[PDB]
């Protein structure tokens, strides 16, 4: 199976350059056409231009050229962009996506990375504090609890949620990011389980902010 | 550049209804030597990549519901959804790969259901929050339709303004509802000056107003 | 099976070989199933296609089982699968035909910019690397500029466009003087 291993979240600071990469594996790498691609959050996809791995050719559309720069490592089947002299309306999810076969026979993207964040912002890099969510009081005539996380005060986005090591899935609410007025984000994730559940399962929520490398796995109890 | 333009930007349908989304090319996609359309369209939900749909305007991905069909020539283009499903709510794009490649500015698709009214849960802040100085008070009003809702907050009865921030989910792609979190925030200080933390939520699914609360 | 690169306004041969060193029937046609040229006995008879007048074949080589496809005058829309139909077996080569072609600017003066533009068919990525006569390398993809010419940049340019694995090679005439 072809897969596309993008490169972690990053903050860049307004005037600076990025590089980020993209790990192809499940064939061979200079057979294919590589694509990348611009999503500015939610705004749609802005094509970028294209590497061709086998001699490492390239284009540009006319919107990027000298913006973005690509380049591939044959022996570890990788690509790299590079942005450059980057302002703040460059921050988006930029995605890898590969054709799905030569010679013009495949041309549209068959195969995509999962994207990399990158924020451009001068302001320090910064961890969240995981807060509980519990009900004041556990237990009501009520059949059905809501128990979360809150998930305060970090730059930038994004952080991901969990709940008990991805074995509880339903019922699980993770809340879009809001910026505050500090500047900093905040996020809540909910989950709802039967009141009669409470005080007897663990319910832990897993919180991961990889620009910052925060991992937390805060147990909820109330 | 071949410009793509797609509309109409947002579409609600209610589940089970026909959907149709244009995509209009500035110029030709049809190869006349080949006779193929080169254009393509991808499914994107919320928090993922896009992932193809169809090819070659109307070829059908390996894996996709045959729900999904794809239909035009040469400058105009439809997806359809023969009948929708919950799980479609997603934004569409269009592409075409005649020349280079460009995407249309995408259609996002909203699901039509049912009313149902929220389920109100309010949280105080916690006492690990409260010792490093601040305080939040968590409102959450749980898979409700339609997105409409108000969040009144309280404080021993002073209607709070312009202290609040709220955010809602996407559209669930398995029972069509919304959900909406409500965060407060004080001081500590001004936290411990008061009794009764109240949110109360107006929806139109509820016959009159439910307030949920807590006394510190 | 085969790809093959061709430029535009030159000619082509695609190849059909049958397992036969004999001389027996064949037929080319296009994806779109039209049929270009085939034969009766040593009598060939060319078909539908808009490529009629720029087909043809090799009558003196059927006999060694060499049953090829000639195509003229190149045009990009010539760009297309091409397949051979021999002793019931099928044969399959893809033509994907490319241009390069200076905008309309080939005597400039010193100081000044050149710009090369790409001409290629539906659905292609290719990238051009040129070599100026002074050796410096130059990549460019859909577009090859130079923004500032110098004396030695007088003469002739060699340029290769390259789709995935396979290229064609341009040679073209730039004029700069003072």
């Amino acid at each position: 199976q072809v897969q596309l291993q993008q490169s972690g979240p990053e903050v860049v600071k307004p005037g600076a350059s990025v590089k980020m990469s993209c790990k192809a594996s499940g064939y061979t790498f200079t057979s294919y056409v590589i694509h990348w691609v611009r999503q500015k959050p939610g705004q749609g996809l802005d094509w970028i231009g294209y590497i061709n791995p086998y001699n490492d050719g390239t284009d540009y559309d006319e919107k990027f050229k000298g913006k973005a720069t690509l380049t591939s490592d044959t022996s570890t089947s990788t690509a790299y962009m590079e942005l450059s002299s980057l302002r703040s309306e460059d921050t988006a999810v930029y995605y890898c996506a590969r054709e799905k076969d030569n010679y013009a026979t495949g041309a549209w993207f068959a195969y995509w990375g999962q994207g990399t964040l990158v924020t451009v912002s001068s302001a320090s890099t910064k961890g969240p504090s995981v807060f509980p969510l519990a009900p004041c009081s556990r237990s009501t005539s009520e059949s059905t609890a809501a128990l979360g996380c809150l998930v305060k005060d970090y730059f930038p986005e994004p952080v991901t949620v969990s709940w008990n090591s991805g074995a509880l899935t339903s019922g699980v609410h993770t809340f879009p990011a809001v910026l505050q007025s500090s500047g900093l984000y905040s996020l809540s994730s909910v989950v709802t389980v039967p009141s009669s559940s409470l005080g007897t399962k663990t319910y832990t929520c897993n919180v991961d902010h990889k620009p910052s490398n925060t991992k937390v796995d805060k147990r909820v109890e109330s | 550049d071949i410009v793509m333009t797609q509309s109409p930007d947002s579409l609600a349908v209610s589940l089970g209804e026909r959907v149709t989304m244009n995509c209009k090319s500035s110029q030709s996609l049809l190869y006349s030597t080949n006779q193929k359309n080169y254009l393509a369209w991808y499914q994107q939900k919320p928090g993922q990549s896009p992932k193809l749909l169809i090819y070659w305007a109307s070829t059908r991905e390996s894996g996709v519901p045959d729900r999904f069909s794809g239909s035009g020539s040469g400058t105009d283009f439809t997806l359809t959804i023969s009948s929708v499903q919950a799980e479609d709510v997603a934004v569409y794009y269009c592409q075409q790969y005649y020349s280079y490649r460009t995407f249309g500015g995408g259609t996002k698709l909203e699901i039509k259901r049912t009313v149902a009214a929220p389920s109100v849960f309010i949280f105080p802040p916690s006492d690990e929050q409260l010792k490093s100085g601040t305080a939040s008070v968590v409102c959450l009003l749980n898979n409700f339709y339609p997105r409409e809702a108000k969040v009144q907050w309280k404080v021993d009865n002073a209607l709070q303004s312009g202290n609040s921030q709220e955010s809602v989910t996407e559209q669930d792609s398995k029972d069509s509802t919304y959900s909406l979190s409500s965060t407060l925030t004080l001081s500590k200080a001004d936290y411990e000056k008061h009794k009764v933390y109240a949110c109360e939520v107006t929806h139109q699914g509820l016959s009159s107003p439910v307030t949920k609360s807590f006394n510190r | 099976k085969k790809v093959v690169l061709g430029k535009k306004g030159d000619t082509v041969e695609l190849t059909c070989t049958a397992s036969q060193k004999k001389s027996i029937q064949f037929h080319w046609k296009n994806s779109n199933q039209i049929k270009i040229l085939g034969n009766q006995g040593s009598f060939l008879t060319k078909g539908p296609s808009k490529l009629n007048d720029r087909a043809d074949s090799r009558r003196s080589l059927w006999d060694q089982g060499n049953f090829p496809l000639i195509i003229k005058n190149l045009k990009i829309e010539d760009s297309d699968t091409y397949i051979c139909e021999v002793e019931d077996q099928k044969e399959e080569v893809q033509l994907l035909v490319f241009g390069l072609t200076a905008n309309s600017d080939t005597h400039l003066l010193q100081g000044q910019s050149l710009t090369l533009t790409l001409e290629s068919p539906p659905g292609s990525s290719p990238s051009v690397q040129c070599r100026s006569p002074r050796g410096k390398n130059i990549q460019g993809g859909k577009t090859l500029s130079v923004s500032q010419l110098e004396l030695q940049d007088s003469g002739t340019w060699t340029c290769t466009v390259l789709q995935n694995q396979k290229k064609v090679e341009f040679k073209i005439d730039i004029v700069v003087l003072a």
